[PDB]
C-alpha cells in the first residue's frame, strides 16, 4: 500500500527534473538539442506572429495534412509546418492557425462554447442528505443500483453482467423525487449534470441529436457521473407542433439517447436517474428493461413520514411555539412530500403581505388551503371514499 | 430454367412446381428462395440440393418469434 | 447560458408572452410553444449553483 | 447518538440501536470498558456474554444499510473499549469472543487512512490479537462474505487486515496461514497480493490450488490475483535493495514452479542467475501435477517462451540443465528430446521468410569504401532472419573483394543473416573457414558460432566445433573463436565453456588490437548464469593498462570485461579478487573498487546512491574514463525490474546520458552514441517516441555513428505503424551527402531502419513482461564506445541475433505450427490487475492467426468460452502463446 | 521514505513552474512540437512551407477544362460553394486531378499541389463509430437459433466469395432486422461482425441527418460508396427511424428531410448495378414505416424478425448469461426465464442483472435462492407491463 | 394501429402467440394416467398456510367420473371450467353413459378461439383463452388423460405436465415416470415434479390431490391424505 506510493512517485520525480535538466544543459554542451531546439521555438513563434486565425480541427489525415475549418469563412486542407506535430491536435480541441498562410502553428486554445455550459450544472442544495425523513427504503434501492458499482466497478463488470445502471423514479409526483437525486449525488460524490428532456427538441434542425451526444460525452469525461434527467416525460407526452424541426426532430432525438446510453457504444460509469411523472405516460421506445435494472414505485406518503420532514423545515424556519406542525399534517390526507415544502415556502411569503417578518400559526392555516387545492384537493375525494 | 444451369436444383421440387400448390409469387421472390436453398446446402458442404433446403427457404423468408409449428400443428 | 448572462446584468426578467394572435400556429399540440420554454427554464432554475435560496432572475 | 437500543427492552428502541454506538451506549460500550475493569471478571461474565451476542447482531444490521454515516463512527467508538482490558485477561474463552468483532472495527481505519505511520501501528495491534483469539478471524471473514447484504466500502476493508498478520510484530508463525484469504482473493484483487508476497503465505496457495482452479476457469479471474503477488515480489527490489529481495525471490520461485501457472516461475529463476534453479523449473511441473495435460509440457514450453537474448532456447543455462531431468520427465524420450533440440525450433522460422519477402535492394558494389559499406547493409535490410539468402550464397561480390580488417567484418556479419539454420548456413561458413587469409577464417568463426547453435542440446553441440578452433596459434583466429564461443553459450554455466576461456589471452602481448574482445566474450558467459570466474580476464587487465593506454580501443575493452565478469553475483567475485592482489600496481587499486560496485549492482536504491561518489567527472589518468560510461547506463537493472518500473526507466535511460555529458565533455559524444543501444536493452513500455526524437539531431552532432546506433532500436515494431518512421529516417541520411565516409554511416542507418513488412521485431523482453537479461546485446554494446569507430570494430558491432521466434500461438498438446488458430478479443476491458495484462476469458469470437508484434497485442487473448478453459500461458502474442490448460490432454480449441 | 513523501506534494508545483520549458520541448500550450514525429518529418516538411502548398483550401473539382494564358487549369467549386479557375503547381501531372474528384487549391495562389482524398466529408457519422464492439458474448445467449440464421446470409460471402461463384449462387444482399426496442437487433449484428472478422462500421442515421435538407443526403451517398469500394465490408445501420421513417406530407408539416435521406440509402444498397458482395444490414424500429423499394429481394432477400426472442431463446439467454456469472446452480435458470412474460431479450437479461446485483451486494462467490426470487417476482409484475413491447407490438 | 386480430409478418396470429406466454405466470396442472386411475395434482398457489384449505377449488369435478385440473391464467380458467360442467352434463344427461375423456376435450377446444373485435358479441370472446386444461377421468374403454391448449389441439396423454415452466414441468417427467407403474408411484411422481415446476414449497395447504379411478368417482383429498402424498416424493 505505502510501498506503492513510492513507485508512482518514482516516475514523476524523473519527469520534472529531466525536462528541466535537458533543456538548459543540452543547448550548452556539444550539438544534441542545440540548434534544432532553438529552431522549433523560433520558427513557430515567428510564423504565428500577429494575427492568428482560430480554426477547429475537424479531422486529421495520414499524409502530414489535416482538414481544419477556419473561422474566416474558408476551410483548409493545411500542410504541416516544420516542427509541429499532427498527432497532438485532439478532435475535442480547436487548433490555432497562422492566418497569412494556413498551416497549424499550434494549440494555445482549446476554445469553449455555450453548448458545454448546458450539460455542466453545479449543485450546492439547501436540502440535501438527512433533510429528508421517512420513505427510508426508497433511498436504499437507489444506492444499490447507482452508488455501489460506480464506486467499485471492479466486481460488477468482472462477474459477467454489464453494471446495473440507474433507477426510474415514478409514482405519485411530489414525493421528493428531485431532492433524492441531488442528495444521493453528494454522498457518492458524482459529478451532477442536469438537463431537461424538453430542451433537447428545439427550433434548430439537426442540432437535436448532436446535443444528446454531447450530454453523454461530457458525462463520461467527468468520470464518476450521474446524469439526472429532469422531466424526460415531456418528449413523449407532447408532439409540440411549434418546432420547425417537426415530428422528424422528435424521432431522431429519441433514438440518439438510446445509442449514447449503451447501444453499440456501451459507455460505462454513466448512470441515468430518470425523473418522470409516471412511466405509463412515458414513450415506449425509451422505456424498456435491461438499460435500467431497477424501477422504484413510491407509495402515497403517510402521516407518519410527513412528521420527520417537517421537523427539518421547522429547524430551517423562524423558531416559535406558534409553529404548529401536527395540526397541518393531520388534516391533510395520504399525499406527497412536496406539500410539506409548499406549506413552509408559502407561509414566509404570506408574512410579507402583512408587513411582518414573523411566520406564525395564522400564515400556516391560510397556506394549508391553497396547497391542498392546488395539489390534488380532498373535497372531490371524500364522496368516492 | 436459367437459374438451374448456374447452381444445382433438386429433382424433387423446382419453384415452378412449388408455385402450383401455393399461389403466385414475383420473379425476385423465385430467385431469392432459390439462392437461399443453395445457401443451406453450401453450409452443409454439399453442392447438391434437397427438397428440405427449399422448404426451409419458405420459412427463412417468414418472420419468427416463438418458432413452433407444433402449436400451429 | 441565459441565466448566467442575465446574472451579470442582474436583476433581469426573462419574459414569456402569449396573446394568441402572434404565434397562433404554435398554440396546438403541446399546447403552446411558450410553455416548453417555461418548463425547461424553471426546472434548471430550481437548482444551479447556490441560486435556490437566492433570486434576482425571474 | 440516540441513547439506548439494545440496552432498552421496548419494541420501539430497535431503530435507535443501530445509531447508538456512534455517540455512546448505556452498558454496551461499558461492557468491554467500564464494567469489565471496575467489577471482577467472573461476576461480570454472565452479563458480558449476552451483550456480546447483541454487538454481533449490530454489525450485521449496519452491513444491512449502505450508509457510511452509520457504519464508520459506530465501529470506531467500540474499539477503544476492547483495547483496555478484555484483550487477554478476562478468561480463557471470553477474550476469543471479544476479539472476533474487534477485527471488523479495525479494517475500516487501516484501509481508509493510507499513510506509513498508520500502516505500522495497525500491524502491532493485529498480530498480538490474532495469536490470542486463535483462529476466529478465519470464521469472521467467511461469515461476512456470505452475509445477506454488505457495503461496497467493506469490500476494500476486509482484505486490508490480512496485512497486520504478515509483518509478524507479535507473531512468528502462529496464524501466519490465512485470515480466510481465499474468498477474499476471489472477490477483489488489490491489497491482498502484497500481504501474501511478503509473508511467505504463498506456500499454502499450492495446497489450495485444487479448489481455486474452478474459479480461475470461467466463473471469475482468480488467476489475475496470483499474477499480482508476483508483480509485488519483483517490485520489492525497487522498494528495498537487491540483497534483501534475493532471499525472497528464492522462496517465491519454489511456490510458483509448483503452481500451474508457469510464466511467473520463469521470470524469477531468470532474475536469480543460478544453475540449480533452472533444472528445478523444468522438472517440478511434471512431478507436482501427475496428469499428462499441459503439466509435463510446461517445462519445455516455458524455456521456449523465455526470450531474453540469442538464438533458440535463448538463456542456454537452461538448455544444458534440462537434459538429465529430460530422461525423468518422460513424455516420450524420443519426442521430448527432439522438441527440446534446437533442430525443431529452426524449421518454423523458414516459413516466416516467405511472408516477409525481399527487401534487398542494397549495395553489394565493388571497390572503395562501398565494398566495406555493402557488407553491413546486406543483413541490415532483413534484420534477424528474412529472405536475404540469395545475396549470402553469392560469395564473390561482397565477402572476397575486401582488404585488411574489412575481410573479418564481411565474414562476421554473415552469421547473423544465416541465423536459425540447422545446416546449409554451416556449409556456407565452413567453405570460407578453409579459404583465403587469416582474416577470412577468424571472421568466419563468429559466424560459425551463430549457425552451429542449431544442432545442440547435448548431442553434437555447438561447443564441439568451437573447441577444435580455439587452439589456433594465430591471434586473430583464436580471438574470433572465443568470440564465437561467447556468442553461442550467451550466459551459461558449463564446465567446458569455462575451461576454453581459462588459458586464452594469457598475455597482454598480442599482435592484433582486437585481443581485448576475448575478455568481453568471457564477461558475457558470467552474466545470465553463475559467473565464469576466469583467472585470465582478471589478472591481465591491470598489466594491459600499464603497458599501454595510448590505443583508445585496446585500453577500454579489458576493464569492460572485468566489470561484466563480476556481474551476476556478489559472492563469487571474492575468490578471483583474492588472487589479483598478489600482483599490486596503482591500476589494481581501481580494479578493487569495481568489485564493490559490481556486488551492489542491480539494487533499486544502493546503485543510485553510489553515483554521487562516482568515477565520472574524474580522470586519474584515463583509467576512470573506461568504466565510467558503463556505470551510468544501469542497463541490466532497467530490463530486470517489473513492467511497472518501465514507465520510470524511460526517464532513467536519458538521465544516464545526461550525466555523462555533464561530468565529462569528451564523454558527451560517446554518451549519445551509447543511447541507441541503451533503449534496445531497455525495451521500454513505450517505444515510439524516444529513438525518433534522437534520430534527426544525430545527423548534426560529430560522429554520424550515433545515427547508426539509433537505427537498431529505431525501426521498433516492424512496418505497419512504423512505415512513416522508417521512410523518414532513411531520407534524412540519403538526403545529405558531403563525403563517401559520411555517406557510409548514414547509408548503414537508412538500410537498417528500412526493413520490409512483417519482420522480426527488436526485443530482449519475454513478450509477456518486459523482464529479461541481455548478454547478446553486449556484442555491439561494448564496441560502441571506441573513439572513432574503425573498420575492425564495425564488424563486431553488426550482429543483431536476439529477435523473436515466429511461433506466438499454440505449443499446446504438441502442435508447434504457424497454421492459424482462433483467438478471442474483449472489446470491454476490466483488467489492469494482471501483471502480464491479459483481459477476461469470457471472450467474444473473432478469426484466426497471431503473428509477430513487438508493442501491443495486449487485448488479444485465446478463447476460453468455446468449450470453457483458462490460459496457463498468458496471451499477448509478442512472445506469448495462445495456449490453455484444461482437464483434457488435447486442446478442445481446434485450429482455425 | 519521509523524503520521498515530500516529493509527492512538490511535483505538482514543480511541473507548473517548469511549464513554459515543458511546452516547447514535449508539446501542447506555447510552441507545440512533439519532438518525436515532426522532427523526423522535418526534411520533407520544408518543401511544403517554401511553396504556396499552405494554404491548400478545401475543394472538389467540377470539371478539368484546360485553357490558355496559364495552360494547366481546372474548374473547381469549393465546399463553401463558389468556383475559382486555378492552376497546376508542378508536382503532379494533369492526370492526377480528375473530374468529380476531391482536390486541394491554394487561397493565396490558387493551384494544385496534391489532390485531396475523395469522399470523407462526414466527420459527424465517424463520431459514433467504434469498430468491432460487443458487451461480451455470454449476454447474447451464445448460439441461439436467431444467431445461426443471421450467419448464413451475413458471414459467409465476406469470408469466402469463392464458395459462392463455385456453386453458382447469386450472392445475397439485405437482411432487415426488426422488433421493438430491446430485442437485440444490434447485439446479434455485433456478434456476427466479430466472427466474420470483416471491417465493421456501425453508424446511427441520426448524425447522417444534419443541418438542412440535402446535406445529410450527401453524407449517406458518400459513405455508402466508400464502403462498397472497400472489399469485405460489413455495415450495420443502427436504429433507423431517423433515415427510415414514413413517406408522406400533408402540407402542414412534412417528412421530407427524413425521406430524402431514407430514399438515398435504399437506392444505394444493390444499386442500379447488379450487386456487389459487400453486405448491408438495416435495423428498423417499426415494420410499419417501410416502403416497397426497400422490401424487394436483392435489396432484402429474406426478412428476419428478431422480435421477442423465441421459445428456445428465452432459456438460452439466461443459462449462457448465468454460466459467466457466479450464481447458485440448484435453481433452474429456465424456470426464471419461463416466468418472464412475453419476454423481450432485454427483459430476460434484466432478471440476471437484478439477481446478480443482490449476490454482489452480499459479496458471495455464488448467489442464493432469495436473490433470484425477489428479482423474478419483481420482473414479472412491473417490468413486463412497462416494456417496449405491449405498445409497439399491437401497432406493428 | 391495427389489431391483435391481424396476422404478424410471420404469417401467424398475434393474439394466439401472446396467449401461451400468459400461462406461465400461474398455476400448474400435472395429470398422470395409469391403468388403475387418473390422478390430478395442482397447486393451490398460497401466500400462507393461514389461508383456509376448506374450499379452495382448482381441481373441480366436470362429471362424477371425469375431473379436471387447470393451469395457466387462473382467472380466465374459473369461468371455462364452470361452463364446461354444464356442457358435459348436457351430454351425460342425453346419452346416459359415462362420459369419455376425449369427448369433453374436443367440445371445450372450439370456445378457446372465437376471438375478434368484429364477429363477436358479449357472450362470445374478444380475446383468446390462455388456459391449458388437463382433463383426467375413467371411461368405458378405461383410464384416459387428455390435454387441451389454447390452439385447440387435443391429444392423448399417458403423462402430461404443464405449469409455470411448461418446459420445465415436462423435462422432469421423463426422468421420473415410466410407462407401466403403480397408482401409488403415480401420485408420488407428481409430488417430485410439482416442486420443480413451482417456485414455491411443499405444504399441505399448497398442494391439492384428486383421483378418479375404476368404479369410483372424482375424489377430493383431505388434509390427512394430502399429507400421505406429500410424504411420497
Amino acid at each position: 500500500t505505502q510501498c506503492r506510493l513510492k513507485l508512482l512517485k518514482l516516475e514523476r520525480i524523473k519527469d520534472y527534473l529531466l525536462m528541466e535538466e535537458e533543456f538548459i544543459r543540452n543547448q550548452e554542451q556539444m550539438k544534441p538539442l542545440e540548434e534544432k531546439q532553438e529552431e522549433e521555438r523560433s520558427k513557430v513563434d515567428d510564423l504565428r506572429g500577429t494575427p492568428m486565425s482560430v480554426g477547429t480541427l475537424e479531422e486529421i489525415i495520414d499524409d502530414n495534412h489535416a482538414i481544419v475549418s477556419t473561422s474566416v469563412g474558408s476551410e483548409h486542407y493545411v500542410s504541416i509546418l516544420s516542427f509541429v506535430d499532427k498527432d497532438l491536435l485532439e478532435p475535442g480541441c480547436s487548433v490555432l492557425l497562422n492566418h497569412k498562410v494556413h498551416a497549424v502553428i499550434g494549440v494555445l486554445m482549446d476554445d469553449t462554447d455555450p453548448l458545454v455550459t448546458v450539460m455542466k450544472v453545479e449543485k450546492a442544495p439547501q436540502e440535501t442528505y438527512a433533510d429528508i425523513g421517512g420513505l427510508d427504503n426508497q433511498i436504499q434501492e437507489i444506492k444499490e443500483s447507482v452508488e455501489l458499482p460506480l464506486t467499485h466497478p471492479e466486481y460488477y463488470e468482472e462477474m459477467g453482467i454489464k453494471p446495473p445502471k440507474g433507477v426510474i423514479l415514478y409514482g405519485p409526483p411530489g414525493t421528493g423525487k428531485t431532492l433524492l437525486a441531488k442528495a444521493v449525488a453528494n454522498q457518492t460524490s458524482a459529478t451532477f449534470l442536469r438537463v431537461v428532456g424538453s430542451e433537447l427538441i428545439q427550433k434548430y434542425l439537426g442540432d437535436g441529436p448532436k446535443l444528446v451526444r454531447e450530454l453523454f460525452r461530457v458525462a463520461e469525461e467527468h468520470a464518476p457521473s450521474i446524469v439526472f434527467i429532469d422531466e424526460i416525460d415531456a418528449i413523449g407526452t407532447k408532439r409540440y407542433d411549434s418546432n420547425s424541426g417537426g415530428e422528424r426532430e422528435i424521432q431522431r432525438t429519441m433514438l440518439e439517447l438510446l445509442n449514447q446510453l449503451d447501444g453499440f457504444d456501451s459507455r460505462g460509469d454513466v448512470k441515468v436517474i430518470m425523473a418522470t411523472n409516471r412511466i405509463e405516460t412515458l414513450d415506449p421506445a425509451l422505456i424498456r428493461p435491461g438499460r435500467i435494472d431497477r424501477k422504484i414505485e413510491f407509495p402515497l406518503p403517510d402521516e407518519k413520514t410527513k412528521k420527520r420532514i417537517f421537523q427539518i423545515h421547522t429547524s430551517r424556519m423562524t423558531l416559535a411555539d406558534d409553529v404548529t406542525l401536527d395540526d397541518l399534517i393531520m388534516a391533510k390526507d395520504d399525499l406527497s412530500g412536496a406539500d410539506i415544502k409548499a406549506i413552509c415556502t408559502e407561509a414566509g411569503l404570506m408574512a410579507l403581505r402583512e408587513r411582518r417578518m414573523k411566520v406564525t400559526n395564522e400564515d400556516f392555516k391560510k397556506s394549508k388551503e391553497n396547497v391542498l387545492y392546488k395539489k390534488q384537493e380532498g373535497t372531490p375525494e371524500g364522496l368516492y371514499l | 430454367q436459367i437459374h438451374s444451369r448456374k447452381m444445382n436444383v433438386s429433382p424433387d421440387v423446382n419453384y415452378e412446381e412449388l408455385a402450383r400448390c401455393t399461389d403466385d409469387f414475383n420473379g425476385a421472390q423465385c430467385k431469392a428462395v432459390c439462392v437461399e436453398a443453395g445457401m443451406i446446402a453450401l453450409r452443409r458442404g454439399a453442392t447438391e440440393l434437397t427438397h428440405e433446403d427449399y422448404m426451409e427457404g419458405i420459412l427463412e423468408v417468414q418472420a419468427k418469434k416463438k418458432a413452433n409449428l407444433q402449436y400451429y400443428a | 447560458e441565459l441565466f448566467v448572462m442575465a446574472r451579470e446584468h442582474a436583476p433581469s426578467i426573462i419574459f414569456m408572452d402569449e396573446i394568441d394572435s402572434i404565434g397562433s400556429s404554435r398554440l396546438e399540440g403541446g399546447s403552446g410553444g411558450d410553455s416548453e420554454v417555461q418548463r425547461t427554464m424553471l426546472e434548471l432554475l430550481n437548482q444551479l449553483d447556490g441560486f435556490e435560496a437566492t433570486k434576482n432572475i425571474k | 447518538m440516540e441513547e439506548g437500543g439494545r440496552d432498552k427492552t421496548p419494541v420501539q428502541s430497535q431503530q435507535p440501536s443501530a445509531t447508538a454506538p456512534s455517540g455512546a451506549d448505556e452498558k454496551s460500550s461499558g461492557k468491554e470498558r467500564r464494567d469489565a475493569g471496575e467489577k471482577d471478571k467472573e461476576q461480570e461474565l454472565s452479563e458480558e456474554d449476552k451483550q456480546l451476542q447483541d454487538e454481533l447482531e449490530m454489525l450485521v444490521e449496519r452491513l444491512g444499510e449502505k450508509d457510511t454515516s452509520l457504519y464508520r463512527p459506530a465501529l470506531e467508538e467500540l474499539r477503544r473499549q476492547i483495547r483496555s482490558s478484555t484483550t487477554s485477561m478476562t478468561s480463557v474463552p471470553k477474550p476469543l469472543k471479544f476479539l472476533r468483532p474487534h477485527y471488523g472495527k479495525l479494517k475500516e481505519i487501516y484501509e481508509n487512512m493510507a499513510p506509513g505511520e498508520n500502516k505500522c501501528f495497525a500491524a502491532d495491534i493485529i498480530s498480538v490479537l490474532a495469536m490470542t483469539m486463535s483462529g476466529e478471524r478465519e470464521c469472521l471473514k467467511y461469515r461476512l462474505v456470505g452475509s445477506q447484504e454488505e457495503l461496497a466500502s467493506w469490500g476494500h476493508e476486509y482484505v486490508r487486515h490480512l496485512a497486520g498478520e504478515v509483518a509478524k510484530e507479535w507473531q512468528e508463525l502462529d496464524d501466519a496461514e490465512k485470515a480466510q484469504r481465499e474468498p477474499l482473493l476471489t472477490l477483489v484483487k488489490e491489497i491482498v497480493p502484497y500481504n501474501m508476497a511478503h509473508n511467505a503465505e504463498h506456500e499454502a496457495c499450492d495446497l489450495l490450488m485444487e479448489i481455486e482452479q474452478v474459479d480461475m476457469l470461467e466463473k471469475d479471474i482468480d488467476e489475475n490475483a496470483y499474477s499480482k503477488v508476483c508483480l509485488y515480489l519483483t517490485s520489492c527490489v525497487n522498494y528495498v535493495p537487491e540483497p534483501e529481495n534475493s532471499a525472497l525471490l528464492r522462496c517465491a520461485l519454489g511456490v510458483f514452479r509448483k503452481f500451474s501457472r508457469f510464466p511467473e516461475a520463469l521470470r524469477l529463476a531468470l532474475m536469480l542467475n543460478d544453475m540449480e534453479l533452472v533444472e528445478d523449473i523444468f522438472t517440478s511441473c511434471k512431478d507436482v501435477v501427475v496428469q499428462k495435460q499441459m503439466a509435463f509440457m510446461l517445462g519445455r514450453h516455458g524455456v521456449f517462451l523465455e526470450l531474453s537474448e540469442d538464438v533458440e532456447e535463448y538463456e542456454d543455462l537452461t538448455e544444458i540443465m534440462s537434459n538429465v531431468q529430460l530422461n525423468s520427465n518422460f513424455l516420450a524420450l524420443a519426442r521430448e528430446l527432439d522438441i527440446m533440440e534446437p533442430k525443431v525450433p529452426d524449421d518454423i522460422y523458414k516459413t516466416h521468410l516467405e511472408n516477409n519477402r525481399f527487401g534487398g535492394s542494397g549495395s553489394q558494389v565493388d571497390s572503395a569504401r562501398m565494398n566495406l559499406a555493402s557488407s553491413f547493409v546486406n543483413g541490415f535490410v532483413n534484420a534477424a532472419f528474412g529472405q536475404d539468402k540469395l545475396l549470402t550464397d553469392d560469395g564473390n561480390k561482397w565477402l572476397y573483394k575486401n582488404k585488411d580488417h574489412g575481410m573479418l567484418s564481411a565474414a562476421a556479419s554473415l552469421g547473423m543473416i544465416l541465423l536459425w539454420d540447422v545446416d546449409g548456413g554451416l556449409t556456407q561458413i565452413d567453405k570460407y573457414l578453409y579459404s583465403s587469409e587469416d582474416y577470412i577464417k577468424s571472421g568466419a568463426l563468429l559466424a560459425c558460432g551463430i549457425v552451429n547453435s542449431g544442432v545442440r542440446n547435448e548431442c553434437d553441440p555447438a561447443l564441439a566445433l568451437l573447441s577444435d578452433y580455439v587452439l589456433h596459434n594465430s591471434n586473430t583466429m583464436r580471438l574470433g573463436s572465443i568470440f564465437g564461443l561467447g556468442l553461442a553459450y550467451a550466459g551459461s554455466n558449463r564446465e567446458d565453456v569455462l575451461t576454453l576461456l581459462l588459458p586464452v589471452m594469457g598475455d597482454s602481448k598480442s599482435s592484433m588490437e582486437v585481443a581485448g574482445v576475448t575478455a568481453l566474450a568471457c564477461g558475457m558467459i558470467a552474466v545470465g548464469s553463475c559467473n565464469g570466474d576466469v583467472t585470465s580476464t582478471i589478472l591481465q587487465t591491470i598489466m594491459e593498462k600499464s603497458e599501454t593506454e595510448l590505443k583508445d580501443t585496446y585500453a577500454r575493452w579489458l576493464p569492460l570485461g572485468l566489470g561484466l565478469n563480476h556481474l551476476g553475483k556478489g559472492e563469487a567475485i571474492e575468490a578471483i579478487l583474492a588472487a589479483l592482489e598478489v600482483v599490486s600496481e596503482p591500476f589494481r587499486s581501481f580494479a578493487n573498487t569495481l568489485v564493490d560496485v559490481c556486488a551492489y549492482a542491480g539494487s533499486g536504491n544502493v546503485l543510485k546512491v553510489q553515483q554521487l561518489l562516482h568515477i565520472c567527472s574524474e580522470h586519474f589518468d584515463s583509467k576512470e574514463k573506461e568504466e565510467d560510461k558503463d556505470k551510468k547506463e544501469k542497463k541490466d537493472k532497467d530490463k530486470k525490474e517489473a513492467p511497472a518500473d518501465m514507465g520510470a526507466h524511460q526517464g532513467v535511460a536519458v538521465l544516464g546520458i545526461a550525466l555523462i555529458a555533464m561530468g565529462e565533455e569528451i564523454g558527451a559524444e560517446m554518451a549519445l552514441r551509447t543511447f541507441g543501444h541503451l533503449l534496445r536493452y531497455g525495451e521500454p513500455t513505450l517505444r515510439r517516441a524516444v529513438p525518433l526524437a534522437l534520430a534527426l539531431i544525430s545527423v548534426s552532432n560529430p560522429r554520424l555513428n550515433i545515427l547508426d546506433t539509433l537505427s537498431k532500436f529505431s525501426h521498433d515494431a516492424d512496418p505497419e505503424v512504423s512505415y512513416n518512421s522508417i521512410f523518414a529516417m532513411g531520407m534524412v541520411g540519403s538526403g545529405t551527402n558531403n563525403a563517401r565516409l559520411a555517406a557510409m554511416l548514414r547509408q548503414l542507418a537508412q538500410y537498417h531502419a528500412k526493413d520490409p513488412n512483417n519482420l522480426f521485431m527488436v526485443r530482449l523482453a519475454q513478450g509477456l513482461t518486459h523482464l529479461g537479461k541481455g548478454t547478446l546485446t553486449l556484442c555491439p554494446y561494448h564496441s560502441d564506445r571506441q573513439l572513432m569507430s574503425q573498420v575492425a570494430v564495425a564488424g563486431l558491432l553488426t550482429v543483431l541475433v536476439s529477435f523473436l521466434d515466429v511461433r506466438n500461438i499454440i505449443l499446446g498438446k504438441s502442435h508447434y505450427v504457424l497454421y492459424g488458430l482462433v483467438a478471442a478479443m474483449q472489446p470491454r476491458m476490466l483488467v489492469t490487475f494482471d501483471e502480464e495484462l491479459r483481459p477476461l476469458p469470457v471472450s467474444v469470437r473473432v478469426g484466426q492467426a497471431v503473428d509477430v508484434v513487438g508493442q501491443a497485442g495486449k487485448p488479444k487473448t485465446i478463447t476460453g468460452f468455446q468449450t470453457h478453459t483458462t490460459p496457463v500461458l498468458l496471451a499477448h502474442g509478442e512472445r506469448a502463446e495462445l495456449a490453455t490448460e484444461e482437464f483434457l490432454p488435447v486442446t478442445p480449441i481446434l485450429e482455425g | 521514505q519521509s523524503t520521498y513523501s515530500r516529493q509527492i506534494k512538490q511535483v505538482e508545483d514543480d511541473i507548473q513552474q517548469l511549464l513554459k520549458k515543458i511546452n516547447e520541448l514535449t508539446g501542447i500550450k506555447e510552441s507545440d512540437t512533439g519532438l518525436a514525429p515532426p522532427a523526423l518529418w522535418d526534411l520533407a516538411a520544408d518543401k511544403q512551407t517554401l511553396q504556396s502548398e499552405q494554404p491548400l483550401q478545401v475543394a472538389r473539382c467540377t470539371k478539368i477544362i484546360n485553357a490558355d494564358s496559364e495552360d494547366p487549369k481546372y474548374i473547381i467549386n469549393v465546399k463553401q460553394f463558389a468556383k475559382f479557375v486555378v492552376d497546376l503547381s508542378d508536382q503532379v501531372a494533369p492526370t492526377d486531378i480528375e473530374e468529380g474528384m476531391r482536390v486541394g487549391v491554394d487561397r493565396n495562389k490558387y493551384q494544385i499541389h496534391i489532390p485531396l482524398p475523395p469522399k470523407i466529408d462526414p466527420t459527424v457519422t465517424m463520431m459514433q463509430v467504434e469498430e468491432k464492439p460487443d458487451v461480451t458474448y455470454s449476454d447474447v445467449g451464445g448460439c441461439k437459433e436467431q444467431i445461426e440464421k443471421l450467419r448464413e446470409v451475413v458471414e459467409t460471402p465476406l469470408l469466402h466469395p469463392e464458395r459462392f461463384v463455385n456453386l453458382g449462387i447469386e450472392p445475397p444482399k439485405g437482411v432487415l432486422l426488426f422488433g421493438p426496442p430491446g430485442t437485440g437487433k444490434t447485439l446479434c449484428a455485433r456478434a456476427v461482425a466479430n466472427r466474420t472478422d470483416a471491417c465493421f462500421i456501425p453508424v446511427i442515421g441520426s448524425e447522417l441527418v444534419q443541418k438542412y435538407v440535402g446535406e445529410g443526403a450527401r453524407m449517406v451517398r458518400e459513405l455508402f460508396e466508400m464502403a462498397r469500394t472497400k472489399k469485405a465490408c460489413l455495415i450495420f445501420f443502427d436504429e433507423i427511424d431517423a433515415i427510415g421513417g414514413a413517406r408522406f406530407d400533408d402540407g402542414a408539416g412534412g417528412d421530407n428531410e427524413v425521406q430524402r435521406t431514407m430514399l438515398e440509402l435504399i437506392n444505394q444498397l444493390d444499386g442500379f448495378d447488379p450487386r456487389g458482395n459487400i453486405k448491408v444490414l438495416m435495423a428498423t424500429n417499426r415494420p410499419d414505416t417501410l416502403d416497397p423499394a426497400l422490401m424487394r429481394p436483392g435489396r432484402l432477400d429474406r426478412k428476419i424478425e428478431f422480435s421477442l426472442p423465441d421459445l428456445e431463446g428465452r432459456t438460452h439467454i439466461f443459462k449462457i448469461h448465468a454460466r459467466s456469472m457466479s450464481v447458485e446452480r440448484d435453481i433452474r435458470f429456465e424456470l426464471l426465464a419461463r416466468l418472464c412474460p412475453n419476454s423481450t431479450g432485454a427483459e430476460i437479461r434484466s432478471v440476471c442483472t437484478e439477481a446478480g446485483m443482490f449476490a454482489i451486494r452480499a459479496r458471495r462467490k455464488i448467489a442464493t435462492e432469495k436473490d433470484f426470487l425477489e428479482a423474478v417476482n419483481k420482473v414479472i409484475k412491473s417490468y413486463a407491463k412497462f416494456s417496449a413491447t405491449p405498445r409497439y407490438m399491437t401497432y406493428n | 394501429d391495427r389489431g391483435v386480430n391481424t396476422f404478424s409478418p410471420e404469417g401467424r396470429l398475434f393474439q394466439v402467440e401472446y396467449a401461451i406466454e400468459g400461462h406461465k405466470l400461474g398455476s400448474t396442472a400435472i395429470g398422470i394416467q395409469t391403468s388403475e386411475g387418473v390422478c390430478l395434482a395442482v397447486e393451490k398457489r398460497i401466500t400462507s398456510p393461514l389461508m383456509e384449505p376448506s374450499s379452495i377449488e382448482k381441481i373441480v369435478e366436470i362429471d362424477a367420473h371425469i375431473g379436471c385440473a387447470m393451469s395457466g391464467l387462473i382467472a380466465d380458467a374459473k369461468t371455462l371450467i364452470d361452463k364446461a360442467r354444464v356442457e358435459t352434463q348436457n351430454h351425460w344427461f342425453t346419452y346416459n353413459e359415462t362420459m369419455t375423456v376425449e369427448s369433453v376435450t374436443q367440445a371445450v377446444s372450439n370456445l378457446a378461439l372465437q376471438f375478434g373485435e368484429e364477429d363477436a358479441d358479449p357472450g362470445a370472446m374478444s380475446r383468446p383463452f390462455g388456459v391449458a386444461l388437463l382433463f383426467g377421468g375413467v371411461d368405458e374403454k378405461g383410464p384416459q388423460l387428455f390435454h387441451m391448449d389454447p390452439s385447440g389441439t387435443f391429444v392423448q396423454c399417458d403423462a402430461r405436465a404443464i405449469g409455470s415452466a411448461s418446459e420445465g414441468a415436462q423435462s422432469s417427467l421423463q426422468e421420473v415416470y415410466h410407462k407401466s407403474t403403480t397408482l401409488k408411484e403415480a401420485i408420488k411422481s407428481s409430488l417430485i415434479i410439482l416442486k420443480q415446476v413451482m417456485e414455491e414449497k411443499l405444504n399441505a395447504t399448497n398442494i391439492e390431490l384428486a383421483t378418479v379411478q375404476p368404479g369410483q368417482n372424482f375424489h377430493m383429498f383431505t388434509k390427512e391424505e394430502l399429507e400421505e402424498v406429500i410424504k411420497d416424493i
